[PDB]
RNA sequence: CGCGACCUCAGAUCAGACGUGGCGACCCGCUGAAUUUAAGCAUAUUAGUCAGCGGAGGAAAAGAAACUAACCAGGAUUCCCUCAGUAACGGCGAGUGAACAGGGAAGAGCCCAGCGCCGAAUCCCCGCCCCGCGGGGCGCGGGACAUGUGGCGUACGGAAG
RNA sequence: AGGCUAAAUACCGGCACGAGACCGAUAGUCAACAAGUACCGUAAGGGAAAGUUGAAAAGAACUUUGAAGAGAGAGUUCAA
RNA sequence: GAGCCUUGAAGCCUAGGGCGCGGGCCCGGGUGGAGCCGCCGCAGGUGCAGAUCUUGGUGGUAGUAGCAAAUAUUCAAACGAGAACUUUGAAGGCCGAAGUGGAGAAGGGUUCCAUGUGAACAGCAGUUGAACAUGGGUCAGUCGGUCCUGAGAGAUGGGCG
RNA sequence: CGACUCUUAGCGGUGGAUCACUCGGCUCGUGCGUCGAUGAAGAACGCAGCUAGCUGCGAGAAUUAAUGUGAAUUGCAGGACACAUUGAUCAUCGACACUUCGAACGCACUUGCGGCCCCGGGUUCCUCCCGGGGCUACGCCUGUCUGAGCGUCGCUU
């Protein structure tokens, strides 16, 4: 048996928390497989079982939060993990639209006065 | 028992009731050593340690 | 001559490369030629190895008309194993000797649709 | 650092470094003692023609 | 003037500086006024001040300081040039009028210490000791 | 410490010059750059011509360099307005307009 | 001291961990030449000091 | 009395482990770091020590977040995922 | 006595947003010695540096003259070669030490307070509709700032009716 | 006595990068290696030593003396 | 230099042969296993007998001094290849309650306990240990910290800088 | 005659000098400009089946998801061996996660002591009752709420 992330993705939260619940009981189980001796045929088992937990809660956060960001877009004032998070210099930025903001005498005189395009020679 | 040291008595308890479906008397603690909790809980007198110990494989 | 600033003539840094590369970069580094009847029948110089490869060895102590089946790929030794190939030790046990890549005809490849690809890929490279 | 690494010579002395190495390599025996073999090779500074 | 911060007056030196009682200290007043207001106000940039008062000790002055987070100052593009992150902390780089004013330059024959940039940018403009591969 | 019959010495180097020696070794470097600089201006600015706008033939104020003559900067604007264009119409022309220069 | 605080203990139950010597398959590796551990520290000749 | 007699009075450490470089350097008497300078904001460095500069500036430890901050500047802080 | 308006203020875990700290090779602001030299040592040199403190950016600073010059005049700042180890400072001792030209890389210029004219024609915020992808920006209705002065027209090269 | 502005300029910190009339484990960075590590001082701070088997461990099966360390035979390797 | 070579380069040794006045060099013989030299020009971090020279190693001393502060050990047996020292029986002594006894604070950090080994450690020795390897061991409403202030240290208001 | 002492040579013994090699430094030049209140640099602790250090990570802990390549990692048993299902390792990393201290932020910090709001079981509800989740640092900007004056004024008793 394996555990795959696009099985994963399909599933609804009621079963991938059972599931979950089920992949943390054979955790135990082979905890105690692990304290005692007698159980060499477990230790790359529970090793495939942590890793198939990390899988199984790592769908389910993408899940949550791409269920988050369906009902936060389009929203003003998203939350701080929702908001971009590139480095805070990129946040101080000011805009687009703030940097192409020009005022009325400049833009007038841009208007009037364009810049030409020529040459020289005869 | 072998604990995480951020858990305390009353987790320590809830936790065994809750996964074993035991009933526990009481909860001590100790800090082991090397880095971990030794917790030693004991049980009600209704249930028996020994079939407790069987049926959890130790 | 090397034109491209963006490369290395350097020893220590082609050896620190050479011998730090990751394993997909080993695995070009351990490429194999081929036998002439096969490279006119698919129309390619070389392909890498892998563990079904059949495999004649042409310099070394074991040389020529020992057509045998790979077991072992240690790319962390940039050494291929083969069946036919043996040395005893001193207690009797049989031991694969450590032959490199470069040194290895391949008579017979693994078939795969990856593969395919792959040679499709050379083909349509090499034109 | 700043060791005097990069030495400039006259332009003159440059040009005249260029005639002397250009009139050198015109004669015979001055090449076969630097070492070419100039057995079998026709007349000296070889002139090749357009196409090539 | 500024005291020297030396335990009972002693300098320990030549007799070049045994004056603690005579640092008159090269920035102006009205700097200082700019630099505190400032500090203790980080997230305001300090546009310019002015005098309002003297009685004997204290000295008084009013700062106009600049938001560049409001929305008013982030638009009106006469003012965004304060918004660049290049004019933090004008106050203690010494680029208002009383810090140029502080710092001393110009054009003239009376600024030729600081000839360029600042005094610091002079000192190392004339003493590079600027040497060439071809000499 | 002095000597034979050689000039009087007085170098200055008591100062700690062994910190600032800006020794040219990006000369070929910086000659590259400015190349490069050039010729990407060439191409991505405009099919005007390097050294875009046009210079004055200017007088050297001197009594040593006033017999030669110089590129200036600006047109000098009673220069201009004899000329009969206007400012900025000059200036995207390619006519360079300094308003310092008298006449 | 027989009673100190939990940071004093972490430090200690570190250290425990750390006083354990080479097991025998690391040498054992390839492009190995990890001996013995010269990290090894003794309660007598070295002390740790907090 | 000196020496070896007076070695032997030596029982009360002064110094004990900082919290916020971890280098048994927190006076307790004075209630302040000897390194660091723990309830001062600001990092105790100097000029006059430059091997205390090369332990204690950047590039010793994880910088596991300005390393991440290389590999995204790398490509130019994407927020798009993937193709298919 | 009470109610209301304005002005000075306090409170909050009020809504939204901002500064702290680190690196600091380059850059900016302050102040800041002495070893060394002067064969001694005080002025001087070391040095407006070393150390100390405060700040930001890939550059920083400076930058459109209260300029240079004094003749057939030039014309923002920066960088290089010259000027020049020169004018000059200095127990005129030791030593220190520029600038204007001139030739090159670079070239880009501008805005505001005042003066009057426009019935504040101006900006911030709140709520819903018009909107497209990966997301936030113009237009509708009322809450504030602002007449102790928003914005347009204006900049010493003149400008306005 | 109010303000902005890119270019030429600087960079021994950082991210990759290419070259060398340079050095060769007492040299070159303190550090080619589990190096600011071991260790020292209460602390500020100080601060090392240390590369190489073989082509592949094929690292010596087995006999024998001694309890073993070790040794004599035998064997692998072009070479013990 | 169509230089030298895995049919053996550099390096090292040599009661071998020789040259030059000398700096040094060439050849032979023995280990070694992958690079080296001659001429002409060029540039050096370019020659060691010293510096109470720096680093590293090794002799005479030398199997020498020294294993001497605190009254003392002796017999038999046992595990063991091995006993002046390990364990037990017995005898004789010491510490003699202000202890060579039983437990604590600071400090140490696993040294506490069991099992196994005895190259390494203990200044001889071990079958022994605080050495080494493996595995264990610290359980609190009522013991203490946590609460309180003492001498004192300290932030805000305020002031200075 | 032997013993002791001296000089050569052969062989043997701590010693690692010379020679040869370099995943290392040093110097120079070019390209880009990049930390943090959405928790920086640094530190503590923990994580592998056998795992002390370095390296890599943060209770999802020797890496998760996605893309690309395409049959391995490896010292040892095991595990997915499947590829006319999805696929091991490796690199990229653009999506999730990132314990504690730390500008460190509820207080000083002894992992102690709190205070609000919500949710689950404990006498089905506060009354100093267990667990879980969110908030609770200073200064300051714009706007909102409340009130202070014998600061100035209007209307009225
Ligand atoms: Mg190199
Ligand atoms: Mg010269
Ligand atoms: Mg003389
Ligand atoms: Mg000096
Ligand atoms: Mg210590
Ligand atoms: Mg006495
Ligand atoms: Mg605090
Ligand atoms: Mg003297
Ligand atoms: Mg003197
Ligand atoms: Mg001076
Ligand atoms: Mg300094
Ligand atoms: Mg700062
Ligand atoms: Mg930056
Ligand atoms: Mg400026
Ligand atoms: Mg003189
Ligand atoms: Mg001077
Ligand atoms: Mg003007
Ligand atoms: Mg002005
Ligand atoms: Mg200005
Ligand atoms: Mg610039
Ligand atoms: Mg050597
Ligand atoms: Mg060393
Ligand atoms: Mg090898
Ligand atoms: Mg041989
Ligand atoms: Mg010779
Ligand atoms: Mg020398
Ligand atoms: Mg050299
Ligand atoms: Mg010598
Ligand atoms: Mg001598
Ligand atoms: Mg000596
Ligand atoms: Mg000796
Ligand atoms: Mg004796
Ligand atoms: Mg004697
Ligand atoms: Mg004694
Ligand atoms: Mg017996
Ligand atoms: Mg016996
Ligand atoms: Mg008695
Ligand atoms: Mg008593
Ligand atoms: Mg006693
Ligand atoms: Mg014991
Ligand atoms: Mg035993
Ligand atoms: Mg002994
Ligand atoms: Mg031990
Ligand atoms: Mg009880
Ligand atoms: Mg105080
Ligand atoms: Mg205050
Ligand atoms: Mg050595
Ligand atoms: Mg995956
Ligand atoms: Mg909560
Ligand atoms: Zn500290």
């Amino acid at each position: 048996a394996k555990i795959k992330a696009r099985d994963l993705r399909g599933k609804k939260k009621e079963e991938l928390l059972k599931q979950l619940d089920d992949l943390k009981v054979e955790l135990s189980q082979l905890r105690v497989a692990k304290v005692t001796g007698g159980a060499a045929s477990k230790l790359s088992k529970i090793r495939v079982v942590r890793k198939s937990i990390a899988r199984v809660l790592t769908v389910i956060n993408q899940t949550q939060k791409e269920n988050l960001r369906k009902f936060y877009k389009g929203k003003k004032y998203k939350p701080l993990d929702l908001r971009p998070k590139k480095t805070r210099a990129m946040r101080r930025r000011l805009n687009k639209h703030e940097e192409n903001l020009k005022t009325k005498k400049q833009q007038r005189k841009e208007r009037l006065y364009p810049l030409r395009k020529y040459a020289v020679k005869a | 028992f072998i604990v995480d040291v951020k858990a305390n008595k009353h987790q320590i308890k809830q936790a065994v009731k809750k996964l074993y479906d035991i009933d526990v008397a009481k909860v001590n603690t100790l800090i082991r050593p090397d880095g971990e909790k030794k917790a030693y809980v004991r049980l009600a007198p209704d249930y028996d340690a020994l079939d407790v110990a069987n049926k959890i494989g130790i | 001559m090397k034109f491209n600033p963006f490369v290395t003539s350097d020893r220590s840094k082609n050896r620190k490369r050479h011998f730090n590369a990751p394993s997909h970069i080993r695995r070009k580094i351990m490429s194999s030629p081929l036998s002439k009847e096969l490279r006119q029948k698919y129309n390619v110089r070389s392909m890498p190895i892998r563990k079904d490869d059949e495999v004649q060895v042409v310099r070394g102590h074991y040389k020529g008309q020992q057509i045998g089946k790979v077991v072992q790929v240690y790319r962390k030794k940039y050494v291929i194993y083969i069946e036919r190939v043996q040395r005893e030790k001193a207690n009797g046990t049989t031991v694969h000797v450590g032959i490199h890549p470069s040194k290895v005809v391949i008579t017979r490849l693994k078939l795969d649709k990856d593969r395919k690809k792959i040679l499709e890929r050379k083909a349509k490279s090499r034109q | 650092t700043w060791r005097r690494w990069h030495r400039r010579v006259n332009t003159t002395q440059k040009r005249y470094a260029i005639c002397s190495a250009l009139a050198a390599s015109a004669l015979p025996a001055l090449v076969m003692s630097k070492g070419h073999r100039i057995e079998e090779v026709p007349e000296l500074p070889l002139v090749v023609e357009d196409k090539v | 003037g500024r005291k020297r911060p030396v335990p009972k007056g002693a300098t320990y030196g030549k007799p070049v500086h045994h004056g603690v009682n005579q640092l008159k200290f090269a920035r102006s007043l009205q700097s200082v006024a700019e630099e505190r207001a400032g500090r203790h106000c980080g997230a305001l940039r300090v546009l310019n001040s002015y005098w309002v008062g003297e009685d004997s000790t204290y000295k008084f002055f009013e700062v106009i300081l600049i938001d560049p987070f409001h929305k008013a100052i982030r638009r009106n593009p006469d003012t965004q040039w304060i918004t660049k992150p290049v004019h933090k902390h004008r106050e203690m780089r010494g680029l208002t009028s009383a810090g140029r004013k502080s710092r001393g330059l110009g054009k003239g024959h009376k600024f030729h210490h600081t000839i360029g940039g600042s005094r610091r940018a002079a000192w190392r403009r004339r003493n590079t000791l600027q040497l060439h591969r071809y000499r | 410490a002095p000597s034979r019959n050689g000039m009087v010495l007085k170098p200055h180097f008591h100062k700690d010059w062994q910190r600032r020696v800006a020794t040219w070794f990006n000369q070929p470097a910086r000659k590259i750059r400015r190349r490069k600089a050039r010729q990407a201006k060439a191409r991505r600015i405009a099919p005007r011509p390097a050294s875009g706008p046009i210079r004055p033939i200017v007088r050297c104020p001197t009594v040593r360099y006033h017999t030669k003559v110089r590129a200036g900067r600006g047109f000098s604007l009673e220069e201009l307005r004899v000329a009969g264009i206007h400012k900025k119409v000059a200036r995207t022309i390619g006519i360079s307009v300094d308003p310092r220069r008298r006449n | 001291s027989s009673h100190k605080t939990f940071r004093i203990k972490r430090f200690l139950a570190k250290k425990q961990k750390q006083n354990r010597p080479i097991p025998q398959w690391i040498r054992m590796k390839t492009g190995n030449k990890i001996r013995y551990n010269s990290k090894r520290r003794h309660w007598r000749r070295t002390k740790l000091g907090l | 009395t000196k020496g070896t007699s007076s070695f032997g009075k030596r029982r009360n450490k002064t110094h004990t482990l900082c919290r916020r470089c971890g280098s048994k350097a927190y006076h307790l008497q004075k209630s302040t770091c000897g390194k660091c300078g723990y309830p001062a904001k600001r990092k105790r460095k100097y000029n006059w020590s430059a091997k205390a500069k090369r332990r204690n500036t950047t590039g010793t430890g994880r910088m596991r977040h300005l390393k991440i901050v290389y590999r995204r500047f790398r490509h130019g802080f994407r927020e798009g995922t993937t193709p298919k």
